[PDB]
């Protein structure tokens, strides 16, 4: 219990996933956002390079919405797989891997 | 019954805890302490 439990136990009760906001209202609208880190070798006779970013998503979830005295809840990865994720996957990318440690 | 104790403790510790959220969230800093243990310095590529 507390005060970000309640909430979070409220904003993902009837909450399905599986459809986007504003699923037969209007298009998501979705600010994307990037910060490469170091842009890794450029392969000629295999014809890639490497490249490292941190990807950034924002959008708007009308479900998503609680009235407090807390503005931000800022979650771990734990909360991804209760609410829904545009699923962006990137067109000439011959294999990528996200980062799992620790 | 003998490993009946510590099930109990063990499931009281989990009732009620929320993981999703850093301890003392509301009134502190989680500070971290941290060390390494090298085993094995591997060869540099
Ligand atoms: C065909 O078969 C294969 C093999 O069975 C299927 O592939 C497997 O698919 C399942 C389901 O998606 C995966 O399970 C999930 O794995 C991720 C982590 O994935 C990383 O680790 C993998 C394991 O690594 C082993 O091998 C390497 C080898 O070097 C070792 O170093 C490691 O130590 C391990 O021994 C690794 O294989 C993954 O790499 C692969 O996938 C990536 C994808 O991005 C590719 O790029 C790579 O090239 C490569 O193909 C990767 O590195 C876990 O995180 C998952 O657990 C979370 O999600 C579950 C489902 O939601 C959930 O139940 C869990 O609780 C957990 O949830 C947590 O994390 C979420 C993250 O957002 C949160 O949202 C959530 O809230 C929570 O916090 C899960 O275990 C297998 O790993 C994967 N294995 C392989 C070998 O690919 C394949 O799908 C099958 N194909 C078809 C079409 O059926």
């Amino acid at each position: 219990e507390g005060d970000v439990t309640v909430i979070l136990n409220n904003l993902l009760e009837g909450y399905d996933n599986k459809l986007r906001p504003d699923i037969g209202v209007k298009p998501t609208l979705i600010h994307t956002d990037m910060y490469v880190n170091s842009i890794g070798p450029v392969n000629a006779i295999n014809m890639e390079y490497t490249i490292d970013i941190f990807f950034a998503q924002t959008w708007y979830d009308r479900r998503l919405k609680f009235n407090s005295t807390i503005k931000v809840l800022r979650l771990n990865s734990n909360m991804v797989g209760k609410i829904w994720i545009p699923d962006t996957f990137f067109r000439n990318s011959k294999k990528a891997d996200a980062h799992w440690i620790t | 019954d003998n490993t009946t104790v510590f099930t109990r403790i063990l499931d009281r510790l989990l009732d009620g805890y929320d993981n999703r959220l850093r301890p003392g969230l509301g009134e502190r800093v989680t500070e971290v302490k941290t060390d390494i243990f090298v085993t094995s310095f591997g060869p540099v590529s």
